[PDB]
């Protein structure tokens, strides 16, 4: 039986038990001031954990958890509600000691019974994947401030995942179904509390100035602003112009042409607005176009390959995007687990038993999305697309691509959020037309796209694959057969090859020597099957803000660290007064 | 954060 104050998914946590604060904070950061942010689309309720609805910005952060993660490590956990934990070396059980100072916003204590209540609330009224993941687990208050967690199989990551479960107050949540949207904020506990809102338009968070955990090491130097306000915009172009007029304080710029040509005006000449390009060498979010492979039009890997050949990234980057983007090419982008080289011996051991069910390129080639000459008319790529289509039974009848048996035109719908800039869409549609393929474009509002995304009610739609710094057991939610309805399986894949590799990843959790070939092997399977069409990423954060903030000397690796920023009185005094807005 | 897709439906 061991006792610890910190845990890490791989290796050891960076911060010793006696640590005072994170390397990437200023412990003396002053409190006060407001930061105003934007959000795209709309929202209709306050329950992030419901089975439906459009949850408001930041409503995933309303609650403290047992342990909280550092932002400069891939997965290290430090005390928040918990003070410590005793556990067996096989990570099949843990007893978590609750800090007696822990409180909800109404001043009532957070107890072991609240943790037990919360686990059962998610098991019985949470999203379906929760009960599937935790079917073999129990969470029990064995003393007023000690929760015991027991797993049916050794599962370090299952255990640490529950360390991030929001701890609900039973006194409130006994009267609200977890699956139902909430028209008003729930009783919560975190350092910021919703204090006003306008449904669909804005949410205002206020700093909880007697926050019980304000001086814990994980919170020192953080949560400095007195007010965090989110204003919603239906149109990113409207949001961008509002930023430049001073309507909100900080913008993450995802539009290449905006960044290249439109950060102009006397607010920039007067140096009221700062631009920063922060390069990062860590795991990267990546953009893809999901093929719904449960729909007949995309059931054939050859058709998915042909449509991928029609996506001229080199032309798009040069002509539309100021060559800002890099091509997506891995589900572990910019990490050690990306399959950037030929398979090594250990990978071949894992893959050879499944060769009957694998594309042969998994063994013979390094995955590379198509490269075009960059003029929109890459002859080699488009002739190969035509041959793949022909071989798949989709032949030309005149200028139209039709099924060689039924005569049905090859046609599919691209589902798009109306809020996003999508300058690549007509170029893609034009390239497809030149293969005889019709792509209908359907732009829909924020709530509709959320509902349709969740149900996979699309032929194709853009998806973000969030940065995964190591092959996590969470891969099963997005890819394994049993979790098909989690809302995270974008292509709709149920493959025994994927299932077996992810089962091995889970059995090898914590073991980096084993996870390295397994992650690379899984990358090969997911990429070579063309389940999605790789779009782009960039290994940098393009940020602009009104010059009213100061920052710690060190930025975290895995977050922008805006929660470590503070309102700088000296800097703000030179800006025009917010009374003009 | 580890475990988020276990707790909630996808958004955005
Ligand atoms: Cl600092
Ligand atoms: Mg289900």
């Amino acid at each position: 039986i061991k006792e610890s104050y910190a845990f890490a998914v791989l290796g050891e946590p960076r911060y010793a038990f006696n640590f005072n604060h994170f390397d990437y904070v200023n412990p003396a950061a002053p409190k006060g001031g407001q930061i105003t942010l934007s959000a795209l689309g709309t929202f209709d309720n306050f329950n992030r954990y419901a089975l439906r609805g459009n949850p408001g910005a930041r409503t995933e952060q309303l609650y403290d958890t047992l342990f909280t993660t550092s932002d400069d490590e891939p997965g290290s956990y430090y005390p928040l509600i918990a003070e410590s934990a005793r556990y067996a070396d096989d990570y099949s059980w843990v007893e978590v000691a609750i800090n007696p100072r822990a409180r909800f916003h109404d001043g009532s204590p957070i107890t072991a019974r609240d943790v037990e209540f919360t686990f059962q609330k998610f098991m019985t009224e949470g999203v379906p994947q929760f009960r599937l993941v935790y079917k073999g687990t129990t969470v029990k208050a064995i003393a007023p401030l000690t929760v015991r967690i027991e797993l049916a199989k050794p599962g370090k990551e299952d255990m640490l995942s529950l360390f991030s479960l929001p701890v609900f107050p039973e006194k409130y949540w006994k009267d609200h179904k977890l699956s139902d949207p909430l028209a008003t904020p729930p009783l919560a506990s975190g350092p910021y509390r919703v204090t006003s809102w306008k449904m669909g338009q804005n949410i205002v968070y206020s700093r909880v100035k007697d926050y019980w955990a304000a001086n814990l090491p994980v919170n020192r130097g953080r949560w400095n602003f007195d007010t965090i306000r989110y204003d919603y915009y239906l149109d990113d172009n409207v949001a961008f112009e509002a930023f430049k007029a001073g309507a909100f304080d900080l913008r993450m710029e995802n539009d290449a042409k905006n960044w290249a040509t439109r950060y102009t005006g006397k607010n920039f000449d007067k140096k009221y607005i700062i631009k920063d390009e922060q390069k990062n060498e860590s795991a990267q979010d990546t953009r893809w176009l999901a093929f719904n492979i449960q729909r007949p039009v995309f059931s054939d890997r050859r058709v998915r390959e042909a449509i991928t050949l029609a996506f001229d990234f080199e032309w798009m980057n040069k002509a539309l995007f100021y060559n800002a983007w890099s091509r997506t090419n891995s589900y572990f982008q910019n990490t050690e687990y990306a399959a950037r080289n030929y398979p090594d011996a250990a990978e071949l051991v894992l893959l050879a038993p499944m060769k009957k069910d694998l594309p042969s390129e998994v063994f013979t080639q390094i995955y590379q999305p198509p490269v075009s000459k960059g003029d929109g008319y890459d002859r080699d790529n488009l002739l190969k697309a035509d041959k793949l289509l022909n071989e798949a039974g989709w032949v030309l009848k005149g200028q139209q691509r039709v099924n060689a048996t039924t005569g049905q035109p090859l046609s599919f719908e691209l589902l798009l959020p109306a809020s996003s800039n999508s300058q690549w869409v007509l170029p893609f549609q034009h390239s497809l037309q030149r293969l005889g393929i019709n792509m209908d474009i359907r732009k829909v509002d924020n709530s509709q796209i959320t509902n349709r995304m969740r149900s996979r009610d699309y032929d194709m739609m853009p998806r973000v694959w969030r940065a995964m710094p190591w092959p996590s057991s969470d891969l099963q939610i997005s890819w394994s057969s049993e979790y098909i309805n989690s809302t995270y399986n974008a292509p709709g894949v149920q493959s025994p090859v994927i299932d077996s590799l992810i089962n091995q990843i889970i059995a090898a959790q914590g073991n980096k020597e084993k996870l390295l070939p397994l992650g690379r092997a899984l990358d090969r399977v997911l990429t070579w099957n063309y389940y999605m069409l790789p779009m782009w990423y960039m290994a940098e954060d393009r940020l602009a803000w009104w010059d009213k903030f100061s920052q710690p000397a060190v930025r975290p690796i895995y977050s922008l660290g805006i929660d470590t920023w503070w309102y700088d009185v000296n800097k703000a005094a030179k800006l025009p007064s917010a009374s003009k807005q | 954060v580890l475990g988020e897709p276990r707790y909630a439906f996808n958004f955005n």
